[PDB]
RNA sequence: GAAACUGCGAAUGGCUCAUUAAAUCAGUUAUGGUUCCUUUGGUCGCUCGUACUUGGAUAACUGUGGUAAUUCUAGAGCUAA
RNA sequence: UCGCACGCCCGGCGGCGACGACCCAUUCGAACGUCUGCCCUAUCAACUUUCGAUGGUAGUCGCCGUGCCUACCAUGGUGACCACGGGUGACGGGGAAUCAGGGUUCGAUUCCGGAGAGGGAGCCUGAGAAACGGCUACCACAUCCAAGGAAGGCAGCAGGCG
C-alpha cells in the first residue's frame, strides 16, 4: 500500500496525530471547469505532485497529447501532433514533440494511445512541466 | 565557481548543449552547512539582494512542537536516530531538514504536569523530597478543582509516547532548514508516524 | 641602519645615523612592538625604555 | 549612434536593353522637344510616372 | 546589461511622445515612478517640446527647479518624471491647470482645466490588499496605496480622489453602461460605454464598448478606465471626445473647415 | 573654502561578432516558483519594561622617513561624523 | 541626525523641508520557465546512461522551481517526423538587394536582445559584476630597473604597426 518509501509519506496541511475520545483527506479544485476525480477524494495515496492533492498550481497553456509511454512512475510520455506551414510550398509537415507528463495515481486505469489533456505548472523536474487533468479512452476501447 | 546550472548539463535528448556564457554570479552554489550538534555556532552569509542567511555549524537547542497538546518549547538536542536521506547523516550527527532526533522531554513533562496536575514519566517508586512536584500536584481548591477534573479525562496520552516519557527523551523531527534559517525548529513524533519512525529504527538495530 | 626615533610624551621625532653593530644587535633577532633596553646604543642613554615599531626595508 | 536620417531613394531606373534603336529616337525626340540635358531627368519622370501607375494599379485590383 | 538601464535612445522612444528622428540620438529616459515607462509622458516632453514654454533641457531644469509646476498637488523637481494618465500638472504663476488624459488619437493632449476640477482626479483601483491588523488597503494605478477604503470598492473600479488630503470622496463601480476610456492598445483614446463583459478563466477578459456613435469594439480589461457612472463623465472631456472618427471623415472635417475659413 | 573622511555613481553608455544551430533570438504566456538600489505611495507613541545627547578611534593638518622606481607607504603627534 | 524662518502658552507646546530604515505595494528591470519557429551534411544511424542519462522519494545548495547537487530506489529518455555527431566565409531579429505572381541571396553595422574585453579560471564590494578604463593567480606577449622588485591589457575616441 502506502509508505514504501523511506521517509513518512504524508500529506503536509492535515494534521492527522489530534486526540480522540478515519484519515481527513486534503483535495482541492484545480478550476477552469476541471472537475476534481472521485479517486482524489476516496484515495489513500499521498502525492506531492497531483494536481488535486499535491502543491501545485495548474497556470498558464492548457495542451492535450496522446499517452504512448507509461514506464516512468507517476509520470508518462504524451505525444503532441501539429502541421507546419511551409510558405514557399503550400503544404504541411507532420512534426511532433514528446514531453513527458505528471500522471497523478488518481487516474488509475490509462492504458497507451489516449488523448489526456494536460496543464502547466511549475517545472516539477528535469523535463516535466506539466500535469494530467483529465483523461478520456481512445477509439472504443471500453473492453 | 561551484554553480547550479542547467547550462552544464545534457539535453532531453541526450546531446550536449555548449556554453554561450561564463558562469555567472546569479547561478550560485555554496558549500554545505553541515550542522552538527555542539554549544552554538551560527555564521551570516551574505545573500543576493543584500540579504542574510543563518548557516548553523554547531547546534544544541531547538524549539519543538507537541502537537496534539500544542506546546512548543525552548528543547535541548542530544542525538540524530534516524535519516531518509543518508545514514552518514546518522552517523555524523547532522541536523537537517526531516530528520529525527531525540530531545529531553522534561519541558513537556513540566508543561504536561502544570496543566493537568498528573505524573508522566515517573517510575513508581521514586518520590521527589525537594516537594516542587508535590506543590504541582496538590493544593487546589474547590472551585477549581472540578475545572482539573474536568481536563484530566482528556489528559490520557499514547502508551508509545508514555514510554518515551519514561525514558526521558523522546523523538522529534525537524521542520525548519537549519542551514537556511538558522534554527532547528520541529515537531514531536506521535501516532502513525511515530509507530512508523519506531519500526525503522527497530529495522535498523536488528 | 637609520634609526627613526619618536618620543611622545613631548612629541619629537629625531632621525640618528647609527653604523654599529655593536650597538644594533640589542635590537636584532627581536619581534615587533615589545619594550627594549636602549643603553647599547649609547652610553649617554640610560634608563630609556623603547618599543620597536616597525622600519622599512632596503628595498623601501 | 549618430543622429541622422540614412533615408535615400534613386529618383531614376535604368532601362533593360540599352540600345534599342526605336527607345533611343523617342527619348531623344523627348529630350530635345522638352529642353533636357541628359536622358536620366526623362527616366526620372518615367519612373514616377511608373510609380504612380503601378500605384494605380494596385488600387484598380482593390 | 549587468544591471538596470539608464538611458533610451530617441529612435527606440515610445512614438505617442512624437519625438523628431533627428535632433538626438537619445530620448529622456523617465525616472522610475507612478506610472510605467511607455505609459507615462516625461515633464520635459510637456514643456519642451509640446507647450513650448522651454526651448532645451536645461531651460526646463530651470522651469522645473524654481519651483513652479506642481504635479498631483506637489511639487516635483527632477526633470524627467513620469507624469502619467489622469495627472494633475499645475502652473501657478500662468495659473493654468493641465489634467493629463489621451486624445482621440494615441497621443496626450493639452489639456485646459479649472482649478475646481483640478483640486481633484480619478483612479482606477488595481488591487485590494488586507493588512497587518486587518486594515483593508485599495491600490490604485499611480500606486495611491490609501488605506481603509470603501468596502464596496472592489477590485477593477474606479474612484474620486481629493488630493490635498489624498483621500477618496466617491467612486464608480465597473458594470454595464459606464463611460469608459480606454487607456491602452489599438483603441488608445475612445470613449464610450460599456456593452458587453466577456469572461475567461485564467487568460485576460475582454469588455465590448459602444461608443457615442454607435461603433462598438473590444477591449481587455487592464486597458480600460471607467470615467463616470452612465453617459456622463466625471472629468471635462477633450475636443473630439473620444470618437476615432475614420481617415474619410477627418480629411472630409479638415478639408471643408479650411474651405470654410479661406 | 583647497584637502580629507562619509554617501552615491563607476554594472549605464561606447566598441566588436570570436563563441553559440531549440542555443542566442522573434512572437506568446507564467512567476499562485523568485530578487529588486532608486522613484512614488503607504506604514515609522501599537511592545507594558546620561536622554537637555553616550563611547573612542581615524583621515585631511603638523613633523621624522625608506625605496632605482608606482595613484608605494611606515612611525610619531593632534581632531569630527 | 541636518537646514530655513522663529512663534504661542504659563520652563512647556509649536510651522516648512533634508537625510536615514523593518516591511508592503509601484517602477526600472532581471532570471528561470510554457508553446511554435532556423542553413548544409547519412562518405554521421543509433545516441544518452550508476563519472545524471529519464524519473520517484527525502534532503543540500541557491533568491526561488527543478538532478542544480547528494543518498536510496525504478530502467528509463530521444531517434527515419533526421535524434546524435560534424560543418558553417553562422550572433539572432526588426530589416536590405533583386524583384510580375512565385521566390533567391544578404543582414559585421547606428534599433531590440545576446556574448566578450588576449586566453581560460576564481572572487571582494555592491541592489545589481563572475566586472576587466576592478582585483587574484596560471599561459602567451610585453614596459622600467641599481637585478632586490614594480607596473600592463585601445573588440572605447584619435593614432601607429602588421
Ligand atoms: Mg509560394
Ligand atoms: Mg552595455
Ligand atoms: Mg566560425
Ligand atoms: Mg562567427
Ligand atoms: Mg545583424
Ligand atoms: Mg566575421
Ligand atoms: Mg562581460
Ligand atoms: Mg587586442
Ligand atoms: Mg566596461
Ligand atoms: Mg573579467
Ligand atoms: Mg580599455
Amino acid at each position: 500500500d502506502i509508505q514504501t518509501e523511506r521517509a513518512y509519506q504524508k500529506q503536509p496541511t492535515i494534521f492527522q496525530n489530534k486526540k480522540r475520545v478515519k484519515l481527513p483527506r486534503y483535495y482541492k479544485n484545480i478550476g477552469l471547469g476541471f472537475k476534481t476525480p472521485k479517486e482524489a477524494i476516496e484515495g489513500t495515496y499521498i502525492d506531492k505532485k497531483c494536481p488535486f492533492t499535491g502543491n501545485v498550481s495548474i497556470r498558464g497553456r492548457i495542451l492535450s497529447g496522446v499517452v504512448t509511454k507509461m514506464k516512468m512512475q507517476r509520470t508518462i510520455v504524451i505525444r503532441r501532433d501539429y502541421l507546419h506551414y511551409i510558405r514557399k510550398y503550400n503544404r504541411f509537415e507532420k512534426r511532433h514533440k514528446n514531453m513527458s507528463v505528471h500522471l497523478s495515481p488518481c487516474f488509475r486505469d490509462v492504458q497507451i494511445g489516449d488523448i489526456v489533456t494536460v496543464g502547466e505548472c511549475r517545472p516539477l523536474s528535469k523535463t516535466v512541466r506539466f500535469n494530467v487533468l483529465k483523461v478520456t479512452k481512445a477509439a472504443g476501447t471500453k473492453k | 565557481g561551484i554553480s547550479r546550472d542547467n547550462w552544464h548539463k545534457r539535453r532531453k535528448t541526450g546531446g550536449k548543449r555548449k556554453p554561450y556564457h561564463k558562469k555567472r554570479k546569479y547561478e550560485l552554489g555554496r558549500p554545505a552547512a553541515n550542522t552538527k550538534i555542539g554549544p552554538r555556532r551560527i555564521h551570516t552569509v551574505r545573500v543576493r539582494g543584500g540579504n542574510k542567511k543563518y548557516r548553523a555549524l554547531r547546534l544544541d537547542v531547538g524549539n519543538f512542537s507537541w502537537g496534539s497538546e500544542c506546546c512548543t518549547r525552548k528543547t535541548r538536542i542530544i542525538d540524530v536516530v534516524y535519516n531518509a536521506s543518508n545514514n552518514e547523516l546518522v552517523r555524523t550527527k547532522t541536523l537537517v531538514k526531516n530528520c529525527i532526533v531525540l530531545i529531553d522531554s522534561t519541558p513537556y513533562r513540566q508543561w504536561y504536569e502544570s496543566h493537568y496536575a498528573l505524573p508522566l514519566g515517573r517510575k513508581k517508586g521514586a518520590k521527589l523530597t525537594p516537594e516542587e512536584e508535590e506543590i504541582l500536584n496538590k493544593k487546589r481548591s474547590k472551585k477549581i478543582q472540578k475545572k482539573y477534573d474536568e481536563r484530566k479525562k482528556n489528559a490520557k496520552i499514547s502508551s508509545l509516547l508514555e514510554e518515551q516519557f519514561q525514558q526521558g527523551k523522546l523523538l522529534a523531527c525537524i521542520a525548519s532548514r537549519p542551514g537556511q534559517c538558522g534554527r532547528a525548529d520541529g515537531y514531536v513524533l506521535e501516532g502513525k508516524e511515530l509507530e512508523f519512525y519506531l519500526r525503522k529504527i527497530k529495522a535498523r538495530k536488528g | 641602519m637609520k634609526l627613526n626615533i619618536s618620543f611622545p610624551a613631548t612629541g619629537c621625532q629625531k632621525l640618528i645615523e647609527v653604523d654599529d653593530e655593536r650597538k644594533l644587535r640589542t635590537f636584532y633577532e627581536k619581534r615587533m612592538a615589545t619594550e627594549v633596553a636602549a643603553d647599547a646604543l649609547g652610553e649617554e642613554w640610560k634608563g630609556y625604555v623603547v618599543r620597536i615599531s616597525g622600519g622599512n626595508d632596503k628595498q623601501g | 549612434p549618430v543622429a541622422r536620417s540614412w533615408v535615400c531613394r534613386k529618383t531614376y531606373v535604368t532601362p533593360r536593353r540599352p540600345f534599342e534603336k526605336s527607345r533611343l529616337d523617342q527619348e531623344l525626340k523627348l529630350i530635345g522637344e522638352y529642353g533636357l540635358r541628359n536622358k536620366r531627368e526623362v527616366w526620372r519622370v518615367k519612373f514616377t510616372l511608373a510609380k504612380i501607375r503601378k500605384a494605380a494599379r494596385e488600387l484598380l485590383t482593390l | 546589461a549587468r544591471g538596470p538601464k539608464k538611458h533610451l535612445k530617441r529612435v527606440a522612444a515610445p512614438k505617442h511622445w512624437m519625438l523628431d528622428k533627428l535632433t538626438g540620438v537619445f530620448a529622456p529616459r523617465p525616472s522610475t515612478g507612478p506610472h510605467k515607462l511607455r505609459e507615462c509622458l516625461p515633464l520635459i516632453i510637456f514643456l519642451r517640446n509640446r507647450l513650448k514654454y522651454a526651448l532645451t533641457g536645461d531651460e526646463v531644469k530651470k522651469i522645473c527647479m524654481q519651483r513652479f509646476i506642481k504635479i498631483d498637488g506637489k511639487v516635483r523637481t527632477d526633470i524627467t518624471y513620469p507624469a502619467g494618465f489622469m495627472d494633475v500638472i499645475s502652473i501657478d504663476k500662468t495659473g493654468e491647470n493641465f489634467r493629463l488624459i489621451y486624445d482621440t488619437k494615441g497621443r496626450f493632449a493639452v489639456h485646459r482645466i479649472t482649478p475646481e476640477e483640478a483640486k481633484y482626479k480619478l483612479c482606477k483601483v488595481r488591487k485590494i490588499f488586507v493588512g497587518t491588523k486587518g486594515i483593508p488597503h485599495l491600490v490604485t494605478h499611480d500606486a495611491r496605496t490609501i488605506r481603509y477604503p470603501d468596502p464596496l470598492i472592489k477590485v477593477n473600479d474606479t474612484i474620486q480622489i481629493d488630493l490635498e488630503t489624498g483621500k477618496i470622496t466617491d467612486f464608480i463601480k465597473f458594470d454595464t453602461g459606464n463611460l469608459c476610456m480606454v487607456t491602452g492598445g489599438a483603441n488608445l483614446g475612445r470613449i464610450g460605454v460599456i456593452t458587453n463583459r466577456e469572461r475567461h478563466p485564467g487568460s485576460f477578459d475582454v469588455v465590448h464598448v459602444k461608443d457615442a456613435n454607435g461603433n462598438s469594439f473590444a477591449t481587455r480589461l487592464s486597458n480600460i478606465f471607467v470615467i463616470g457612472k452612465g453617459n456622463k463623465p466625471w472629468i471635462s472631456l477633450p475636443r473630439g471626445k473620444g470618437i476615432r472618427l475614420t481617415i474619410a471623415e477627418e480629411r472630409d472635417k479638415r478639408l471643408a473647415a479650411k474651405q470654410s475659413s479661406g
